[PDB]
């Protein structure tokens, strides 16, 4: 931030880039290192009522694996098949 | 300090030439920065 | 409270200190035995009892959330101070 | 005519009608091999017919393959390739037979 | 509920028709089929399978599983079978994931599946280095990340952590050696398992 | 009682495996003595290959045989392409080992492992 | 969506085809990376003067462990071994009794450095803040022997660093 | 195809252990005891094979408790004492096998608290 | 014959009549929480903690106590079994001391871990707590009373095993405190075994005191050889040191109980 | 046929040679094994979470998040949206991390060495946003099973923004250096060519699979977190050679600061661990207040929660391809087994495919651009 004149317009014609507007070196647009104390929140289960575990257990709602055939019609695949991508218009083509 | 340096060259300390008895006019080291001022120099504040 | 033995080296404040024909005491031969000098015990016997007029009291060890989980401590028995089981604070009832 | 599928090693194909009923037409005659019974033979020859239909109905390969849904044309060449090697595979393999063993009791049970 | 992971009844009932579909092909194989409450579909068969199984649900026009994600064995020592195999396979044309699973002891060979995939070369040379699991007709089956010369099989249960032989170099020999394994600090083993149950859907008959 | 077998169907051709192994180590010493510039003697070497044979002549497994064979040609090939260093092949004579006591009063005077 | 990365055609009209080998022939597009590092030449270095200048570290910063005290002076440490069953390292080994005056204190507080991962699990795990991981960064040592850390090495470290420790305690501890 | 093997089925020689940890340990299988320390009987189902204790000793520099026993860790865990024993059979290791203990069934009344005539009538609640 | 139909969770199992609910549901390896309940002392049923509904019921019932009835069906894992075990859980958190790091049972509470099985994770409880004076009695057992969760199996077990009736309760209410009374020292050759049945870390052994956590001890199933009478035991050690003495369990002959000298 | 044990992660060649030709490669590796899936079966879950950081130690906290994923399935819970919006912002700033370290270094192997260091200032950048968030600058150990473990500091997002604003000025300087460079494309045009097939069956993923032409991304197929609120493109290749996995790798690099903007702007309020405390351990001030809590703190930090038993293939599109793991409980608070799938030991795996018929030097780029790091594939 400190290059003269001369030397700004040296490597900015020598990169073709406007070096200046996007130094790779830090300055004052950094947040301060000192921040004032934070308040966070609370979720969704701070409540005083309505509020038994059991309803809102997850661990307890797993359950073993369906068993749908043991040693003990249309075909089908396992999903539907995967849908074409679209190209980008963002930008289709670099 | 100086604030038009770029972050991280806006600090710095020049240690003392002797601590605790040892000559440090040539042997600086980086634990030579006590606590108080550690927490300054390495900007984990802004206060020091 | 740091006591030396017969031989020199330091009590810790844990009681430990090697004895006579201990060769382990080697080591700190031409180096030295890391001692910490403020026994913790000593330091907390210096701190007042807390007069208050109540049968319970509560300690968090000061501090709010940067202290220890907080207690209740009764204070029925009047032969004896009460002590907080995680700092030490001894509390007393008035009258 | 596309210039390239845009997959390395897949190349365009110029005839792709043609090439595709002759695969199914061929997947249909090795299935003619296998039990009536088996489902292999009972799916695979459903689905065969069903794309050979397709191929049968569109003559526009853009339109062919939005009804096959198995990506380019030349994909789905790959994957009637595909398919015809595998049925001369269950030929031999016979997996319509009855489990060839049962586990030990415990062999699935989990946790222990 | 915002704590709760949500279901997906529409895979799950997905992934159990096509469970079902593989059975009814491959019944000489096949000898369980489940669907975990997660939405995993896993294949149970019967070792001999392996090669049938796995070239089917590569190759079949309704399957396309063109991918081996991953192979690996879990060994487990109460079971007269103590090895695991399993096969994790991705299906890009159906974007899905099947889990094919078989068995084998310490001396029943299992049939090498480089053939379906090339994945599987490392994989089955990992497993044998680890497990001890020998895979039949492998292009070049040996060790692969186990030091030259060692013996044993770590990742099997009973092998303990640490080993049995460590390291060190030796002056007088100027190499270094091996040694039987001592330790300064032992590693300390935990006893962490409440004796208190916690999840009674899963809970054995008595 | 009735298992897959791995190569061998049975001990008789179990141990012609185990023979032609016996026969590429023991005409393998002598390379690996040269290559690995090793300081022991090729009778030194030949001793160590009978004595890792002789510890197993008590299997009557075929496929517990199998295995031998099979993990004693991974040593071997190991071995001959010098995937092996020095450290490696002298593993096998544990000359920073001190001899252990074997009899009992032996055992007795330094501890108390049987 | 997806986008191609090198799918393109190059024109092969005249003036195309001549831009092509003048730039084959005269190395155009080599003199253009040259101007590239000619402007990185003319750019102020990112180097800080270490030891003199140091790297910004925040408040949560994981370094040099220490045990911590109550402001009266007692240890805060109540021998509850949480941090020692947490350890990913195992890198803690603790033994306790009660003190001379009936406290429930530790005999026995070791961190083998040269085990430990610096991961903060410990002083996570502590009901007390008794442990924590410092700001000091600069202790290596001249030897394996010196990173074996006693409860004496543990309590001057905390002494020597509480000024630091507690101010960044300060900083940190509502996000905690 | 098939082939009959008649043997044992032992696998000392293939599974790397040195010579001295398998013909000198003593695995024991048992179900482990309840913690008396609390009224829970979940770790009481499966059943375990841990190996014979060996030295322990201080390690002159810290203090810490040194071994040279690869197994002082090594627990296993079986569904049956049958699974268990076969492992141990299979390995080589000697064992010995102590039969599951079971808390006997109880008659429990609370009536019985308030007896006419018997001593189990209780003086306090 | 003489046996009963019950059914727990819809699964039948025959029971001898004057079986209680909760020994039914044990029958199919279902284990009730519990705090008062001891199988080897006279069943008080005041802690509530093993409440559970019958099918078709409106009011839970104390399996530990009530004679399991023809035909029954206990529902073990229903919403009114869970909210009655959580909402019994919170009363006994209610007034507990924040003593976990402190306290010696930590790691190997019953309270610890029927906490996080059956009741919820959080607290309600805005007041303050109550606070106990701590009683002496002897140099065996340590008493921390403000850990006391007052289910009387100290009690209990002093009457009805030690045959000593030195221990009871005095007071009323939220007041209501486990004691002697009197200054009196509970020195009796089982004195030692109040420590396994308190289920807190109200009653916890004075030379134990802070010297391990029941995680890294070692268990080690031994004999003991202070008599003849050949006490199965636990040896505790940890890092090679013998931490303690627990019983382990023989029904023909120490039960689950040891003498002082043993332990 | 000429042989060669090239090689003291560090790699071991026995390559077999013919001339200039690469005729056998054969790569040993396992001098980076350390039985850490052993290792990991003696932990607690939460306590084998620091070994996902030191795998594919250059992507640490996406390492993080295939774990936490793995975790979450098999507890049934759930992470807050809050959580899931960090763990996507620092899933992308973890992948510039990756790309940086691929790119540059695969430079410097060939001889483009300036790259590394305008980079690797990028690089130390980065490094500062994970020792603000967690204190530390690589092993952050900060994505959890149910969250991250701490929300924040402010100022952080604002400083990102500022880091993100001028980067792909940065990634411009880079391809100004490579990108046209006739000695760069000389390196890397045609080198290490992989077919479509060939890339499948190989078991290859991520940009091993995009550059040979396959649309495929797991971010897009399979998402995970909030994924599917973000938009952007997926580079694809048409040659499958080492210049388009190159472009490939460098678009990446723009795609991820087109998603970290979205991430910054679209950063909803709330908690950052899932609202269940026998999961996650509660806040601090809870545990020294409520009894509840202090148990709960207690039981988390010393058994672990447990996890219902279960076996998932739980997978994430990790800068290196696809990573996952094979995770199985047996009911307790340790994992019976975890199989990591790194996406080098498959790709490493196919080297001898891809040198054949190239030049010592080749193999050099085709490592290169394999991106191959041997804490993942030994593990
Ligand atoms: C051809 C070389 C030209 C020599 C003159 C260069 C010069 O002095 O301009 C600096 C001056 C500052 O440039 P800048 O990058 O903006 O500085 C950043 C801050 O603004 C700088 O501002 P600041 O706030 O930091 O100012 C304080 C600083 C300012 O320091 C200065 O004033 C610079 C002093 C440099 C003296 C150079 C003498 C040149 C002798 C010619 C022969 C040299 C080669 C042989 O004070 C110091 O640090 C002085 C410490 C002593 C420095 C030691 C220099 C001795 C070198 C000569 C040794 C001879 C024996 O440049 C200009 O203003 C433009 C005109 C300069 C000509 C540029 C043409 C391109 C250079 C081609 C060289 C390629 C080789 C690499
Ligand atoms: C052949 C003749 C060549 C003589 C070389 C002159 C070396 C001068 C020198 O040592 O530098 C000063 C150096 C400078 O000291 P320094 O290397 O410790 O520098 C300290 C400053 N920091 C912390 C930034 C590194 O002096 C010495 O180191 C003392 C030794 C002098 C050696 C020459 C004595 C003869
Ligand atoms: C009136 C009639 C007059 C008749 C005479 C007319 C003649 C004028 C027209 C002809 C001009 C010819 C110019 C001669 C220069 C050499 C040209 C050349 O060979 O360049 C091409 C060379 C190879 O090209 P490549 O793309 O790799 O592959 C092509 C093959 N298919 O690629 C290269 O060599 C690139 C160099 C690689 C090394 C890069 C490092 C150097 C970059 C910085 C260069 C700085 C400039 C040098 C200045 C020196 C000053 C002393
Ligand atoms: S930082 Fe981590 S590894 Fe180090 S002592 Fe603390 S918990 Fe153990
Ligand atoms: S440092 Fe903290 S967590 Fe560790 S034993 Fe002491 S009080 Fe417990
Ligand atoms: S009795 Fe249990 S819940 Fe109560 S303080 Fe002690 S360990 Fe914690
Ligand atoms: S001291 Fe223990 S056993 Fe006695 S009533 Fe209280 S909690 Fe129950
Ligand atoms: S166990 Fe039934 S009320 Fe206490
Ligand atoms: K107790
Ligand atoms: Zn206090």
């Amino acid at each position: 931030a400190s290059a003269t004149r001369f030397i700004q317009w040296l490597r900015n014609w020598a990169s073709g880039r406007d070096l200046q507007a996007k130094l790779q070196l830090r300055y004052q647009e950094i947040s301060k290192r000192t921040q004032p104390p934070p308040k966070l929140p609370v979720g969704p289960s701070h409540k005083l009522s309505n509020n038994y575990y059991c309803t809102r257990d997850g661990r307890r709602e797993a359950m073993p694996p369906s068993i749908v055939m043991s040693s003990q019609k249309k075909a089908v695949s396992p999903a539907p098949p995967i849908k074409r991508w679209e190209l980008s218009q963002d930008e289709p083509y670099l | 300090e100086d604030n038009k340096q770029f972050f991280g060259r806006h600090r710095w300390v020049i240690y003392t030439t002797e601590m605790n008895g040892k000559n440090t006019f040539w042997d600086v080291d980086g634990s030579m920065v006590p606590p108080e001022w550690h927490r300054w120099l390495h900007c984990m504040t802004d206060d020091p | 409270g740091v006591r030396t033995s017969p031989t020199g080296e330091k009590v810790t404040h844990t009681g430990q200190v090697y004895d006579d024909g201990d060769y382990r005491k080697v080591r700190f031969v031409g180096r030295q035995k890391e001692v910490n000098e403020n026994f913790a015990i000593d330091l907390i016997a210096e701190q007042p009892v807390s007069q208050v007029g109540s049968r319970v009291i509560s300690c968090d060890g000061g501090g709010g959330a940067l202290g220890h989980p907080r207690v209740y401590i009764n204070l029925d028995k009047e032969t004896k101070t009460g002590t907080c089981g995680y700092c030490g604070l001894q509390f007393r009832q008035q009258h | 005519l596309k210039k390239t599928t845009g997959l390395v090693g897949l190349a365009v194909c110029e005839t792709p009608h043609e090439r595709l009923k002759i695969l199914y037409t061929k997947i249909l005659d090795v299935l003619g091999h296998i039990p009536k019974n088996a489902a292999y033979r009972k799916y695979t020859e459903q689905i065969t017919n069903e794309k050979l239909s397709m191929v049968k109905a569109e003559p526009d390969v853009k339109k062919l393959e939005e009804r096959l849904q198995g990506g380019q044309i030349e994909e789905v060449i790959l994957q009637a390739e595909n398919e015809l090697s595998l049925a001369r595979k269950m030929i031999q393999w016979k997996p319509w037979e009855p489990l060839v063993e049962e586990p030990p009791a415990s062999q699935w049970k989990w946790p222990i | 509920r915002p704590t709760v992971r949500p279901r997906n009844d529409v895979a799950h009932k997905q992934l159990s028709a096509f469970g079902e579909y593989v059975a009814e092909i491959l019944p000489k194989y096949v000898q369980q089929v489940q669907v975990s409450c997660f939405n995993e579909l896993e294949i149970c068969i019967h070792p001999d399978g392996v090669i049938p199984v796995l070239t089917f649900l590569r190759d079949h026009s309704n399957a396309q599983f063109k991918s081996l994600a991953d192979l690996t064995a879990v060994d487990i020592p109460t079971r007269q079978n103590r090895f695991e195999i399993v096969y994790n396979l991705l299906s890009l044309r159906f974007n899905s994931r099947i889990r094919v699973k078989t068995y084998t002891d310490e001396l029943t060979p299992i049939e090498s599946s480089v053939p379906v995939y090339k994945a599987a070369n490392w994989y089955e040379r990992e497993i044998w280095d680890m497990f001890g699991v020998f895979f039949a007709n492998h292009p070049d089956l040996r060790r692969i990340l186990t030091d030259y010369g060692f013996e044993g099989h770590p990742f099997r249960k009973d092998f303990p952590l640490s080993g049995y032989v460590e390291l060190r170099y030796d002056d007088e020999v100027k190499r270094v050696v091996a040694e039987p394994v001592e330790l300064a600090q032992e590693f300390r083993k935990f006893d962490l398992n409440s004796p208190w149950e916690a999840f009674p859907a899963y809970r054995q008959p008595p | 009682t009735s298992v897959k077998p791995i190569f061998s169907r049975d001990m008789n051709e179990a141990k012609r495996r185990v023979r032609e192994l016996y026969r590429a180590w023991y005409r393998e010493v002598p390379n690996t003595v040269h290559l690995f510039q090793l300081d022991i003697s090729v009778k030194q070497g030949r001793d160590k290959v009978r004595e890792m044979f002789k510890k197993n002549a008590h299997i009557t497994d075929p496929r517990v045989v199998d295995l031998l064979v099979i993990k004693g040609k991974m040593e071997l090939e190991e071995t001959i392409k010098v995937w092996k260093q020095r450290t490696h092949v002298m593993r096998f004579f544990h000359e920073t080992e001190a001899p252990r006591p074997k009899d009992f009063l032996s055992k007795f005077y330094v501890g108390h492992d049987p | 969506t997806y986008k191609y990365v090198n799918l393109r055609e190059p024109s092969m009209d005249m003036k195309s085809v001549t831009d092509r080998a003048a730039q084959t022939l005269l190395w155009t597009e080599l003199i253009r990376g040259l101007g590239m590092t000619l402007s990185y030449l003319f750019r102020e270095p990112a180097t800080i003067n270490y030891p003199f200048e140091k790297g910004p570290l925040s408040p949560r910063f994981r370094g040099e462990h220490a045990l911590r005290r109550y402001p009266s002076g007692e240890e805060r440490c109540i021998a509850c071994k949480l941090c020692e069953a947490v350890c990913p390292a195992q890198a803690i080994t603790i033994e306790a009794e009660p003190r001379a005056d009936g406290s429930r204190r530790t005999t026995r507080y070791d961190i083998d450095m040269t085990k430990c991962i610096y991961c903060g699990f410990c002083q996570e795990a502590c009901p007390v803040d008794a442990i924590v991981e410092g700001p000091n960064f600069e202790f290596s040592t001249e030897t394996h022997e010196e990173l074996l850390y006693n409860k004496e090495k543990l309590l001057n470290n905390g002494d020597k660093w509480e000024a630091e420790i507690a101010a960044n305690i300060q900083a940190d501890y509502l996000y905690r | 195809q098939l082939i009959t093997v008649d043997e044992k089925l032992d696998i000392t020689t293939i599974t790397g252990v040195p010579e001295e940890h398998i013909k000198t340990r003593k695995a024991r299988i048992f179900v482990p005891a309840r913690n008396n320390m609390q009224s829970g009987v979940n770790n009481t189902k499966k059943w375990k094979m841990e190996f014979d204790t060996r030295e322990r000793w201080e390690n002159p520099l810290m203090g810490w408790a040194s071994t040279a026993d690869p197994l002082s860790n090594l627990v296993l865990t079986f569904s049956t004492k049958e699974d268990a024993v076969a492992f141990a059979e299979k390995n080589g290791w000697s064992y010995d096998v102590e039969e599951r203990k079971v808390p006997k069934p109880k008659s429990k009344s609370y009536g019985a608290n308030f007896s006419w005539n018997k001593r189990t009538r209780v003086s306090t609640k | 014959s003489n046996l009963i139909e019950v059914f727990v969770d819809g699964q039948s199992v025959m029971v001898e009549p004057g079986t209680t609910v909760l020994q039914a549901c044990e029958k199919v390896g279902m284990q009730i929480p519990r705090f008062c309940y001891h199988e080897r002392l006279s069943v008080a049923g005041n802690c509530r903690m093993c409440l559970v509904e019958i099918e078709k019921a409106p009011k839970v019932v104390a399996a530990c106590a009530m004679p399991v009835m023809k035909g029954w069906n206990i529902l073990t894992n229903s919403e009114k079994t869970k909210k009655a075990r959580e909402g019994v859980m919170e009363f006994l958190l209610a007034n507990h001391p924040l003593d976990c790091p402190i306290c010696d049972q930590g790691g190997e509470c019953d309270l610890q871990d029927q906490s996080m099985m059956f009741g919820s994770d959080r607290s309600r409880f805005l007041e303050g707590k109550r606070a106990v004076e701590d009683k002496n009695i002897g140099p065996l057992v340590k008493t921390i009373m403000t850990r006391c969760i007052q289910c009387t199996r100290c009690i209990r077990f002093a009457s009805e095993i030690a045959g000593v009736d030195d221990l009871g309760t005095t007071g009323r209410g939220n007041d209501m405190q486990v004691g002697t009374y009197i200054e009196k020292m509970f020195m009796s050759e089982l004195s030692g075994n109040i420590i396994d049945i308190c289920p807190v870390g109200a009653l916890t052994s004075k030379p134990y005191a802070f010297t391990a956590r029941p995680w890294e001890t070692r268990k080690t199933e031994s004999i003991d050889v202070m008599d003849a009478v050949g006490s199965n035991i636990v040896v505790s050690t940890r890092t090679g040191e013998v931490m303690r003495i627990l019983p382990r369990m023989h029904e023909d002959i120490n039960e689950e109980w040891i003498s002082d000298k043993t332990r | 046929n000429l042989t060669l044990n090239f090689g003291p992660g560090v790699l071991r060649l026995v390559m077999e040679l013919s001339g200039e030709m690469v005729r056998k490669c054969d790569p040993h590796i396992g001098l980076l094994h350390r039985g850490t899936e052993k290792l990991i079966e003696y932990k607690t879950y939460l306590q084998a979470l620091p070994y996902f950081d030191r795998l594919d130690y250059v992507s640490m906290m996406c390492n993080e998040q295939a774990y936490s994923l793995a975790v979450e399935k098999l507890l049934n819970i759930r992470p807050p949206p809050r959580a899931q919006w960090i763990r996507v912002l620092f899933g992308e700033i973890t992948r510039l991390l990756n790309h940086i370290m691929a790119v540059t270094t695969h430079a410097l192997d060939i001889g483009a060495m300036t790259p590394f260091f305008w980079m690797f200032e990028e690089r130390e950048k980065m490094f500062e946003f994970y020792e603000r968030v967690s204190g530390a600058r690589m092993h952050a150990a900060y994505v959890r099973p149910g969250g991250v473990h701490q929300d924040l500091p402010l100022g952080l997002m604002d400083d990102i923004y500022e880091f993100s604003k001028n980067f792909s000025l940065r990634i411009d300087e880079l391809e100004e250096m490579l990108t046209n460079n006739r000695i760069w494309r000389n390196r890397t045009v045609d080198i290490g060519i992989v077919t479509a097939e060939d890339a499948l069956n190989y078991g290859f993923s991520g940009v091993m699979l995009r550059g040979s032409g396959i649309q495929w991304d797991l971010r897009k197929t399979q998402p995970y977190d909030v994924y599917d609120q973000v938009e952007f493109d997926v580079p694809i290749g048409s040659r499958g050679d080492c210049y388009d996995r190159y472009l490939c790798r460098v678009e990446e690099m723009r795609q991820s600061i087109r998603i970290i903007s979205q991430c910054l702007n679209k950063m909803p309020p709330g908690e950052i661990k899932v609202d269940d405390a026998k999961v996650s351990p509660p806040k601090r001030a809870e545990m020294k207040t409520s009894m509840e809590s202090l148990i709960h703190h207690f039981k988390l930090y010393t058994e672990g929660y447990q996890v219902p038993p279960g076996a998932t293939y739980t997978a994430i599109e990790a800068p290196k391809g696809e990573f996952g793991v094979y995770l199985v409980s047996d009911g307790s608070s340790r994992p019976y087994r975890c199989k990591i799938k790194a996406p080098g030991f498959a790709h490493l795996a196919g080297l001898d495919k891809m040198s054949k018929g190239h030049m010592l030097a080749d193999v050099v780029a085709i490592i290169g651009t394999q991106d191959i790091v041997f804490g993942e594939v030994d593990r």
